[PDB]
């Protein structure tokens, strides 16, 4: 029984209609997955001779009783997953011997409270998950004093309706305790005054708690005092959403102290919420799944240092003059918006990917208003028209255009001023390289990804002549039929060359003479019938080579160098080169 | 082996399990889908064989034998998602019902298939696989 | 230099003393331009009688001596431009029995009054631009020339227009005439001078130095009836500093079917919303720095609007309920499409704007059911998301060179049952889905060059596209073709599969193509052909097989060398043998 | 050969006629072009060997011997054109100063060549052809 995953190491007994734990398992096993077996009960010393288990998963095991002493041989076990088990009685120290336990997951374990929960010995704990249970107390037992390393707790989907100054009575005792709390999906109506006074919370998640405005409004006023790092706030498309939602509802956040705010989906939304006055002193404003439609007039004093808009619904591209902003991220937009000028002189990181965004007259200082941009991701978008070669942006190390429709890139040296650029991806941009100076300027370039494109006369021309420090080059799917002389003569630091998925008919030994530091060469799935003798002999750093899916002609004496060569080097060949007609491997063939 | 059906102004939806993945789940619309346009709910009841943190779908649709290319559809992106069920862990109870709303395109008439493999992004393990059948007028 | 054998000759810049005797007596066009001549001799070419078109531009001529134009009994076009032949005595226009078009540009001429073209009743077009004329005055001999419809008065010294100048037109409201006043420094038009006068089109471009002067001059067009009026200025000329819309008032005393604005150094969006334009039937901007065009008043009686080479920053909003035709083309920007509501709209041209367009296309985009022509060529990303619900009257759809997205993800032309013509060339569409063209059952003309197919296999997409007479699959990287692919196309007259990478043909595709006239297969990678392949190509008029590496081994090249030799009149270009170079026509298997 | 020349704060421009097309023109700029940026006039006096109704240009540019793809620039589209001279006819004297204006993109330094065939898209013949030489510093 059981599956074979990483033998004597990870196994999968999931859903093996098992009576109980099988001994027919290597003792060295470090990963078991018994979930979905009618075990019903955990007869003790069950996990005794599986002595170096790390990851135990007993989800949906129908278990009613932990006959304690069950976890004895497991000094080093970290993950224990008991989800969906009808355990009523967690009889004290039931978690016996689990000395190295970091992560405890007792979701839907029919649990009434932490009071009745025998976990005070497990100092090693960090994560505790008691979501989906029968809990009503926000309060944290006094034995957390003992659990030094506990850093996060998850009470979402319980029955907590109320938060008192006592529920929290404990964080006050140790305001040098880093804890994070998730209370999403708890039908909360009451937090009392001063409940959240002098409290130290890292991540507090309040999602889908409130049934209507007034409850939230008021519950929120009564967080006052709290210093929090990350407050996550919103509701859910599949639950009861506040029919109405006005910014007023976050009065008193102005008493709550936040560095990262994070708004999620909400039935009713108001563009005025992100302008809302109580968020001015966040250092990481952030939106997700939100139906915000415009984003203009964000007051200039605001101290947002990163902003991030994700899966939202902008109709038009933000107007932003925020001078303290270091990272903008607008991504997966519903729209097809079109880029508009900005002025964020503090900006260093711009990810505008996946918006079907359209960008006319890219790219220079004028467009952005910083001289310290290092990362421009314009990938998965629409028509990017290159009318400007990055004058002003010369601090850049990451340019991604992949899968967008770049236009005019071959009409001048469009990347001329990008002398510090380390990574360029123009793969899949429907670009046809008509011009050999396409890449002038890019003297620092390491990674060049330019698959899925094409070349004048299907010829790989001399476009790399001074992209000398190139270490990764992808020319896969570029319809190449051949390669002009000289092209690679300078790429001495090149390590990976991919020229697979092309239509090459021959190769020429005049290319590989100087790829001194090259370790990887894909030439698979072209149309080579053959290779010149000795072609690979000067590739002194070589490790892997792909050559399959070419119709190699195995007539001797022709196929001799290569057969011999691959046989000697079989270790390096990835996949398997084969003969036209016969279908036999190439390393197999022996000439007289 | 149907597990459901429903009739409507144009559509006669219905689904069985996939020959190769029978893992259980139960699921229903409200109303029955009109391809011309429709607001409603999708009632889903089942207990997953893996975490839904990164839930997504693979749809293999086909009209009158004409295969459409594999269509992909993400539900849980694994960050600040819009659905409760995204937090579901492996072997947890899931009952929710999901609102949906759409105005129709003109679909060609006849016999549609669609297998919908659900998949857990975190592991690419298939969670389940339905096999719908839609007939349109 | 004869270009057409014995029927047109080009003698331009030949340092020629005078006309050559040498040249044939049949020649129908002749060009002696840029030759020193100085005198058009008497009877100078009596022999060249079967002559339609004569051009003597910049021939350095100073004298038309008497009866130079004999015989010239059929000459229609005569071009004397740039010759200093200053004085034309009543002895220069002899016997142009049939002159339609006379061109005296830069001939130093100073007045029409004394200009000797009196009984050339045939005349359709006179052009006297770039001369010394100081007077608008339209001579009375014009009564004798009832054929004349167009006079070019451009680049002259005219400052004034006076009621007696235009008297001739007052006493001839049956005459249909057109005037080009452009590049004259007109500062005064006398009151009532355009009372009871009709012009077909009048061109007033680059006339005015000063805002006020234009205003007053335009004032005194009052009473004019003009089919097409053309206003504005040029960039290589002294422009108007200010151009306030009010400078147009008193166009509402003139009557205009078609108004046409051109470049204007200074321009005001609200100039095109002027009230004195509301009754124009065809509004048209061209070369203008218009940036917005939004709140156009619904009473405006515009039936056609053409914006060309302008600078819109945003796609116009428009509710003009009698607009039948909208052309927005060559826009400076990239702009993105916004919905409109144009219920009279039948002809939309939005080509060449780098236009992007989320959610193409359906009724709610436009607000018409009468759209017969949609042209979205040479634009940006067009995101196909509806399939033309509401637009089913479409007969011509053009997507050429735009980036068409999602078109392979559903049947996106499903509702276009009336569609005659589809261009999806160079849209970089990779055809994944055989139902892509479902719905297009009226379709004749399908252009889809420069795309590609999954597995480079031409698949079965023409199953129900059955009235195709013209299919272009050139440049689609094809390597092979699925089996039944062409079996439905019973009406097909042209099939292009050139510039592809086919290595073999299968004979089953091409039998049954009985209706086919043209078949291009050049510039593939073919080496051979199934014996028989072309036999039932009964209607065939033209075949291209060149630029393929044909193997002229015998007995292999037998069928074809024979066939192509027998059909040598239909072969376009020449199919040559690999190695040698020898035409396949000419091989003879033993 | 040198028909004209001028040098500016970053460029040194000059032209000749094209080896196999000598038809005359005298053209110049005021000011001399600075590649970094320039407002000025192109003065042009010549006699068209053709109608200018569809005047356009083919620019065969080449930076330090690297050829750019042929570039095409229409001046007269033959319809409501922006310039006086589109109206000019073969033979007619032409004299004009054409305003122009630009902001420099970054140009690599060195030796440019630009041959500029002028063409009359009515007959498609050649009007004239200059061979420029820009030397950027
Ligand atoms: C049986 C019936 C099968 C279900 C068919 C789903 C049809 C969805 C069509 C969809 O392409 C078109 C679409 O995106 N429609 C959206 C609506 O969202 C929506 O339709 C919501 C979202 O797009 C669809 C969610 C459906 C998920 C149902 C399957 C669940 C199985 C889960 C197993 C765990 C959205 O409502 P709103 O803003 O309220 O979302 C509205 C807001 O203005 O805009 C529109
Ligand atoms: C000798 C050296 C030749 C010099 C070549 C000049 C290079 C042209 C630069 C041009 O790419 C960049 C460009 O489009 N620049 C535009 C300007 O247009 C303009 O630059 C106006 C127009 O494009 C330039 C036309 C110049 C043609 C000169 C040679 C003609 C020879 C003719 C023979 C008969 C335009 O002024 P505006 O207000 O004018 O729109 C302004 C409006 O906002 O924006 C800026
Ligand atoms: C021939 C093969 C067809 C295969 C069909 C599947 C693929 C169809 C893809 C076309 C639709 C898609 O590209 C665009 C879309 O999604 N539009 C929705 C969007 O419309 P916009 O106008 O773009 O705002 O948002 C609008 C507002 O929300 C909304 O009105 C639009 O909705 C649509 O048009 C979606 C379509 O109508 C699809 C309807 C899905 C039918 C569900 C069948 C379920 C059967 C059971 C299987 C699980
Ligand atoms: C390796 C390089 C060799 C190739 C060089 C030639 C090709 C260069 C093309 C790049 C620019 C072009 O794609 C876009 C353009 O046209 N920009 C003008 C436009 O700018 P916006 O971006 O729209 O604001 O509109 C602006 C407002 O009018 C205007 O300022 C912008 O100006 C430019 O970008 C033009 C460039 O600076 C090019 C300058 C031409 C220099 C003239 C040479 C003189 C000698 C002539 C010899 C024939
Ligand atoms: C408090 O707790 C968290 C969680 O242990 C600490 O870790 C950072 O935050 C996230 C949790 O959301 C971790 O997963 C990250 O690895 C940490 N940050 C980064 C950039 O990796 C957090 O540092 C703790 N706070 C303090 C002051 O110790
Ligand atoms: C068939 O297709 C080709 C390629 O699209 C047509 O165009 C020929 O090749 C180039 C590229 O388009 C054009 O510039 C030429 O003008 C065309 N060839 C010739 C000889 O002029 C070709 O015309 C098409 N032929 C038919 C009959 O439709
Ligand atoms: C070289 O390029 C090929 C093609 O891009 C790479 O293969 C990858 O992309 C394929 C596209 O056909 C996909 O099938 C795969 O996701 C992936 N290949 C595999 C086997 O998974 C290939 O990775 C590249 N080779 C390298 C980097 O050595
Ligand atoms: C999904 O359901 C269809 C319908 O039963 C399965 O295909 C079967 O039905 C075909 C016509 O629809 C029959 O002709 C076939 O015999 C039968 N399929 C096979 C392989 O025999 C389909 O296989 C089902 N889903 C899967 C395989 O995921
Ligand atoms: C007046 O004469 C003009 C010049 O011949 C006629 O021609 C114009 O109008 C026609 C259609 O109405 C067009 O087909 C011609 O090409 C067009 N020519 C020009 C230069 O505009 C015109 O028809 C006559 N007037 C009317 C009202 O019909
Ligand atoms: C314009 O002039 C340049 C030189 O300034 C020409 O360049 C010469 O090209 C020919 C090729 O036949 C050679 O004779 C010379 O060696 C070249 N000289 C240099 C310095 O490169 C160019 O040919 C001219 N324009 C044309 C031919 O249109
Ligand atoms: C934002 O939080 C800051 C954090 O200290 C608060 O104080 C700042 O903003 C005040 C608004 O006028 C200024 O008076 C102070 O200069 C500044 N004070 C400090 C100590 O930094 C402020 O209460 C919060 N602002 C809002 C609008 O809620
Ligand atoms: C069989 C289970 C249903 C699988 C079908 C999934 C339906 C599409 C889900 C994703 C659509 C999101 C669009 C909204 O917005
Ligand atoms: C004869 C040598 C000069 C030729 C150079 C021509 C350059 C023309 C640029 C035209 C750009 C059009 C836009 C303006 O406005
Ligand atoms: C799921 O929700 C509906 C709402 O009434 C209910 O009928 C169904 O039975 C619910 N839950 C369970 C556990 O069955
Ligand atoms: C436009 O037409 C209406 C109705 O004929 C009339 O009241 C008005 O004078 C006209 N305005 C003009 C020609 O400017
Ligand atoms: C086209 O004809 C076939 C065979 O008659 C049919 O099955 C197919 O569905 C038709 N096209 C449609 C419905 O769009
Ligand atoms: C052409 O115009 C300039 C501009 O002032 C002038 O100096 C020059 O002499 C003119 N040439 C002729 C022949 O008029
Ligand atoms: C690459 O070109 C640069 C800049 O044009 C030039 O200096 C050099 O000749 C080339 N690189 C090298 C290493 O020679
Ligand atoms: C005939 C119905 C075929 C199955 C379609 C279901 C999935 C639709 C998803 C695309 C619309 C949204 O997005
Ligand atoms: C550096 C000189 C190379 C020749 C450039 C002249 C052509 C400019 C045309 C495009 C500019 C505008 O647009």
């Amino acid at each position: 029984p059981c599956i074979e995953v990483v033998p004597n190491i990870t196994y999968q007994c999931m859903d093996q209609k098992l009576s109980k734990v099988p001994d027919d398992i290597p003792s060295s096993t470090k990963n078991i997955d018994l979930s979905f077996n009618p075990l019903k009960i955990l007869k003790s010393y069950s996990f005794s001779n599986f002595s170096e288990l790390q990851w135990l998963d007993l989800s949906r095991c129908e278990i009613e009783t932990i006959e304690d002493k069950a976890w004895h041989g497991l000094h080093h076990l970290s993950n224990l997953i008991l989800t969906g088990n009808p355990i009523q009685s967690f009889s004290p120290g039931s978690f016996s011997g689990l000395t190295s336990l970091e992560n405890l997951v007792a979701v839907e374990t029919k649990l009434a409270s932490l009071e009745s929960f025998p976990i005070g010995q497990l100092i090693t704990l960090k994560k505790l998950n008691v979501a989906h249970n029968f809990i009503h107390s926000c309060k944290l037992p006094a034995y957390f004093s003992n659990l030094t390393n506990l850093v996060h707790v998850d009470l979402s989907y319980n029955y907590i309706q109320t938060i008192t100054v006592n529920d929290l009575q404990f964080l006050r005792e140790n305001p040098q305790v880093n804890l994070s709390l998730d209370m999403s999906l708890n039908p909360i109506d009451f937090i009392q005054d001063q409940a959240f006074q002098g409290i130290k919370l890292h991540e507090l998640t309040l999602r889908g708690n409130f049934n209507s405005s007034n409850i939230m409004k008021t519950c929120l006023q009564n967080l006052a005092g709290l210093h929090v790092h990350r407050l996550i706030l919103g509701e859910f498309k599949d639950e009861r959403n506040l029919e109405i939602f006005e910014p007023s509802i976050m009065e008193g956040l102005c008493d709550v102290t936040i560095d990262e705010f994070r708004l999620t989906y909400t039935n009713d939304f108001s563009d005025d919420i992100v302008k809302f006055h109580c968020l001015a002193n966040v250092s990481a404003m952030s939106l997700a799944g939100v139906s915000i439609k415009y984003l203009e007039d964000v007051p200039k004093h605001f101290k947002w240092q990163s902003l991030s808009i994700i899966r939202c619904q902008l109709k038009q591209f933000p107007t932003l003059d925020l001078p303290f902003l270091k990272s903008l991220t607008l991504t997966m937009n519903k729209g097809s918006i079109s880029f508009k000028k900005v002025a964020l002189p503090s900006l260093s990181y711009l990810d505008l990917s996946r918006n079907a965004l359209s960008f006319s007259g890219c790219c220079s200082y004028s467009d952005l208003g910083t001289n310290s941009l290092r990362h421009l991701d314009l990938s998965f978008n629409g028509a990017i028209i290159m009318s400007a070669n990055f004058m002003g942006l010369e601090e850049l190390q990451h340019l991604d255009f992949q899968h967008s429709t770049l236009k005019r890139v071959t009409e001048f040296s469009a990347f001329l001023s990008l002398e510090k650029l380390l990574y360029l991806d123009i793969s899949y941009t429907n670009t046809k390289i008509d011009f050999d100076g396409i890449f002038l300027g890019l003297t620092s370039l390491n990674t060049l990804k330019m698959a899925g494109n094409s070349f004048k006369d299907n010829t790989l021309s001399n476009v790399f002549a001074n992209t000398t420090n190139l270490t990764f080059l992808d020319l896969s799917k570029c319809q190449l039929e051949q390669i002009s002389w000289g092209v690679f003569d300078t790429l001495h630091r090149l390590q990976l060359l991919n020229m697979s998925h092309n239509n090459l008919l021959f190769l020429d030994s005049s290319h590989y003479n100087q790829l001194y530091s090259l370790k990887e060469l894909a030439l698979d799935t072209n149309q080579l019938k053959s290779v010149p003798d000795g072609i690979f002999d000067r590739l002194t750093s070589l490790q892997k080579i792909w050559l399959h899916t070419n119709p190699w002609d195995c007539s001797c004496p022709r196929i001799d160098y290569l057969s011999r060569w691959l046989n000697k080097n079989s270790q390096k060949e990835q996949g398997s080169a084969k003969c036209s007609g016969s279908g036999k491997p190439v390393r197999s063939i022996i000439c007289p | 082996k149907q597990q459901w059906f429903c009739n409507s102004s144009d559509a006669i939806i219905s689904y069985s399990y996939c020959d190769h993945l029978k893992f259980p789940i139960s699921i229903s619309s409200e109303p029955c889908i009109r391809l011309r346009g429709t607001n409603g709910f999708v009632h889903v009841e089942f207990i997953p064989r893996g975490n839904l943190k990164y839930l997504y779908f693979n749809l293999f649709i086909s009209v009158n034998s004409i295969e459409l290319p594999k269509r992909k559809e993400v539900l849980c992106h694994g960050h600040d998602d819009d659905y409760s069920f995204c937090r579901a862990l492996k072997g947890e109870t899931v009952n929710t019902s999901i609102p949906f709303s759409f105005e129709g395109i003109l679909f060609p008439k006849g016999h549609y298939r669609c297998v919908a493999e659900a998949i857990a992004g975190d592991t690419e393990e298939k969670l389940f696989c339905l096999n719908f059948t839609i007939i349109h007028r």
